[PDB]
RNA sequence: GUGAAAUUCUUGGACCGGCGCAAGACGGACCAGAGCGAAAGCAUUUGCCAAGAAUGUUUUCAUUAAUCAAGAACGAAAGUCGGAGGUUCGAAGACGAUCAGAUACCGUCGUAGUUCCGACCAUAAACGAUGCCGACCGGCGAUGCGGCGGCGUUAUUCCCAUGACCCGCCGGGCAGCUUCCGGGAAACCAAAGUCUUUGGGUUCCGGGGGGAGUAUGGUUGCAAAGCUGAAACUUAAAGGAAUUGACGG
């Protein structure tokens, strides 16, 4: 009770946090094992105002600390791990987000159970956008 | 000039010279 | 090797060449004598059999024709039919 | 106005008996007010967890699915719902300059349960090879194949669901392949790469009590 | 840093110190003395510059040769290094290895048969060739 | 004049080759033509491992690893110095460069 | 979402996360200078139907062959017509950006199209910018198929086959490295070699650059266009391969 289980010490309470680090934001999103409750999720956009640092450094460690110190609020200790690109047809490696945030969260007074990708990777995808030519930058 | 355009080029002088001379 | 003898090819360089590459033709298949296990008498099977062959009195299989040789049954004595 | 972890209250998930440890964790929920009732909430929920957290002594590169039926107080028992090898794993066993096969079969378990098996299996290159790529030609493929079919679904259309996961913990069948098929091309990286449940025997709650306990 | 010696002052001195071996010696100073007669250097900053590669050349040749060429040297060298002269040949061996191909070679030259050479097992795999591609 | 005789692709006994998309910028290219680079990276870098194995739960948990094989056309590859141009006879050479281990 | 933004969606829960459902696409990683097919082209499993090269052949016919005007079959993509289906992407178009301007490159939306069946069109840098059949002329290590041999390892079993490797040989392929065979203007090519020491057989085809693949005639097509195809006139060069320098956002 309390805004917390009734674990023992020697027990941990374990959560998942989806990290889904894409170019241009960060999301950590912390829930429950079977992931149908959440518990807290902040991006680098409500923590920047500039439009151009959401997938940033600065701004992924700021959202890792405060999914840490609500976790820690929530009386939550061990945390898995789901780390997730964009996925599709589109990029397949996780932002610049992704490092800095997870440090963040090993540092914060939190503890890390397994670490799993589940980017989503198309057996054969669709279309994918920008034309037979590419991106002419 | 591209020789692809010039082509292009020479396809829309030719409709008009069709239709100029279908006209007539 | 300028004086390469092509006027007489040693035997196993002979025996290398290609069938119809020889000096003269000579086919790599030969005739040969297969025993009927359980049997008496002697039948003449080809070594590049394509037909499956069965001598009267064995009246199991001989020969399964394959790609290039005949597989010979187990307990089949062969010997070669002059030459 | 205040949050609603203020009303969310925290369950207990259990296991399956074919594992040693019961505890996955733990889940939370909102209570019974109305409309909304707690326990129709919680009916449903996968738990992605891993045999590794389940078993003493076995591998790591597992998931389980574990779909939870029915919750009596604070504990949420909870039976078999799929199994999947990790991206990592299945990652890692795909190399290049040898031969894949993947097989699928379509099982219904005599419980009633319609199970889809897919097995996938790598190609070996000897200890005295030589030649870079060790391939595999597409008869002895079909071979493998078709041969991998048979001896997956004679081991499960012929038990229950209580046989068929407890010996898919160490996979039995994963090493049948392998062993069978060495007369033919050999393998080393046979693994049952998932199972996904189709349907379900109409829920019966005496056999859940049963797989829980005797 | 900046102390290396340019191709002049290495090539005088390398054709001073074969063209007069005997008359140098190791110490800098009387390289330097001698090298006043018997070279025209119109600099002295050249010439003691060329007497320190002099004398430093002689410490090199005085215990190994370098790419300078005397002739007494050459015949010193070939005079001394003469052998290790062992008792015994390093290639008397009592008993021999010899693979049963090679026994066979030998019979066929006729010069088979001897008492030093022995037969051993032949190898089994015929595997000798490096995996192939990488690792 | 041709620079190169395989013409940059390994197309010998084909006629033609399935498309692939470069993965920058979403660019058409043949699948022999373009550059493949498979990357084996460590889900948490070197800077923040450390930090990761002390906070982990379990004694002895080794991080997975990113299998992800990337293809780049050659403007892409170019501009990122996946590839570079090399010399007329350098060219020839078809020996992936070392990995510096040692 | 971008270099930065903005259009645009959002307190109706947008994004994210979990559970299911539907739709139409699409067949990764394995996937390689690997295979097949006349090319175009072809990559989820299983089944059916015919077809095919090569290998093996002491089988059969006995010159039945090669190239081929006229003619015919197939022929990427885009395009057209009819009907289904329209997920994604995406000509046109609109909007927001950038810019001196921006009818664009960048971002959002999106029609035709992209998908399947049927009927057209007959064109691609349809490329190996390289006709087919045949003979001869260096070496080496691999790879695919078939066959033939041999120290051995492995699979099962009690022995062989038979699979998986190892060492070799033959023939047909895709190729690769090297070479002062030779050739070529060279780049380079074991063919683009066996060419002034010029003749193996045979189709197509070029004659300085433009005008011009244009005009006109004929023919095909629903159309877009396809095939055939000039002339007047204009010009001293247009080009190819290599070398040096200069410059490169
Ligand atoms: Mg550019
Ligand atoms: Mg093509
Ligand atoms: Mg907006
Ligand atoms: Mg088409
Ligand atoms: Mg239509
Ligand atoms: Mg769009
Ligand atoms: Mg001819
Ligand atoms: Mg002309
Ligand atoms: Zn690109």
């Amino acid at each position: 009770i309390s805004l917390g289980p009734q674990v023992a010490e020697g027990e941990n309470v374990f959560g998942v946090c989806h990290i889904f680090a894409s170019f241009n934001d960060t999301f950590v999103h912390v829930t429950d094992l079977s992931g149908k409750e959440t518990i807290c999720r902040v991006t680098g956009g409500m923590k920047v105002k500039a439009d151009r640092d959401e997938s940033s450094p600065y701004a992924a460690m700021l959202a890792a600390q405060d999914v840490a110190q609500r976790c820690k609020e929530l009386g939550i200790t061990a945390l898995h791990i789901k780390l997730r690109a964009t996925g599709g047809n589109r990029t397949k490696t996780p932002g610049p987000g992704a490092q800095s945030a997870l440090r963040a969260l090993a540092r914060s007074g939190m503890k890390i159970g397994r670490i799993e990708d589940v980017t989503p990777i198309p057996s054969d995808s669709t279309r994918r956008k920008g034309g037979r030519r590419g991106r002419r930058l | 000039m591209r020789a692809k355009w010039r082509k292009k080029r020479m396809r829309r002088l030719k409709r008009k010279r069709r239709k100029m001379r279908q006209r007539s | 090797p300028l004086a390469k003898d092509l006027l007489h090819p040693s035997p196993e360089e002979e025996k290398r060449k290609h069938k119809k590459k020889r000096l003269v033709q000579s086919p790599n298949s030969y005739f040969m004598d297969v025993k009927c296990p359980g049997c008496y008498k002697i039948t003449t099977v080809f070594s590049h059999a394509q037909t499956v062959v069965l001598c009267v009195g064995c009246s199991t299989v001989l020969c399964q024709p394959t790609g290039g040789k005949a597989r010979l049954t187990e307990g089949c004595s062969f010997r070669r039919k002059q030459h | 106005v205040v949050d609603p972890f203020s009303k969310k209250d925290w369950y207990d998930v259990k296991a399956p008996a074919m594992f040693n440890i019961r505890n996955i964790g733990k889940t939370l929920v909102t209570r019974t007010q109305g409309t909304k009732i707690a326990s129709d909430g919680l009916k449903g929920r996968v738990f992605e967890v891993s045999l590794a957290d389940l078993q003493n002594d076995e591998v790591a590169f597992r998931k389980f699915k574990l779909i939870t039926e029915d919750v009596q107080g604070k504990n949420c028992l909870t039976n078999f719902h799929g199994m999947d090898l990790t991206r990592d794993k299945m990652c890692s066993m795909v190399k290049k300059w040898q031969t894949m096969i993947e097989a699928h079969v379509d099982v219904k378990t005599t419980d009633g349960y319609l199970l889809r098996l897919f097995c996938v299996g790598f190609t070996k290159k000897r200890n005295n090879q030589i030649r870079k790529t060790s391939y595999a030609q597409h008869q002895q493929v079909r071979q493998i194949r078709k041969k991998m079919m048979e001896i997956m679904t004679r081991e499960v259309q012929t038990n229950d669901l209580k046989e068929v996961v407890n010996k898919l913990i160490p996979d039995s069948i994963g090493k049948d392949i392998e062993k069978a098929c060495q007369s033919i091309y050999p393998l080393h990286d046979v693994f049952v790469r998932k199972v996904k449940m189709l349907k379900k025997p109409k829920f019966e709650l005496g056999k859940l009590m049963e797989l829980h306990g005797e | 840093m900046g102390r290396v010696r340019t191709k002049t002052v290495k090539k005088a001195a390398r054709v001073i110190i074969e063209k007069y071996y005997t008359r140098l010696g190791n110490d800098f100073h009387t390289n330097k003395r001698v090298c006043e007669e018997i070279a025209i250097i119109p600099s002295k900053k050249l010439r003691n510059k060329i007497a320190g590669y002099v004398t430093h050349l002689m410490k090199r040749i005085q215990r190994g040769p370098v790419r300078g060429i005397s002739i007494k040297l050459q015949e010193e060298e070939r005079e001394r290094r003469d052998n290790y002269v062992p008792e015994v040949s390093a290639l008397d061996q009592e008993i021999i290895e010899v693979d049963p191909d090679t026994k066979e070679m030998l019979k066929l030259l006729d010069f088979g048969s001897l008492s030093n050479l022995q037969v051993t097992q032949p190898t089994v795999g015929m595997n000798f060739k490096t995996p192939r591609g990488p690792v | 004049t041709k620079k190169r005789r395989n013409n940059g692709r390994a197309k010998k006994g084909r006629g033609h080759v399935q498309p692939i998309r470069c993965t920058n910028c979403a660019r058409c290219v043949p699948k022999d033509k373009a550059i493949k680079k498979f990357v084996i990276r460590n889900i948490v870098e070197a800077a923040a491992v450390r930090d990761i194995s002390e906070a982990s739960v379990f004694d002895a948990y080794v991080l997975p690893k990113l299998y992800v094989k990337l293809h780049y056309c050659v403007s892409c590859a170019i501009h990122s110095k996946v590839v570079r141009n090399r010399s007329r006879e350098a060219r020839k050479d078809r020996t992936p460069p070392p990995r510096f281990r040692p």
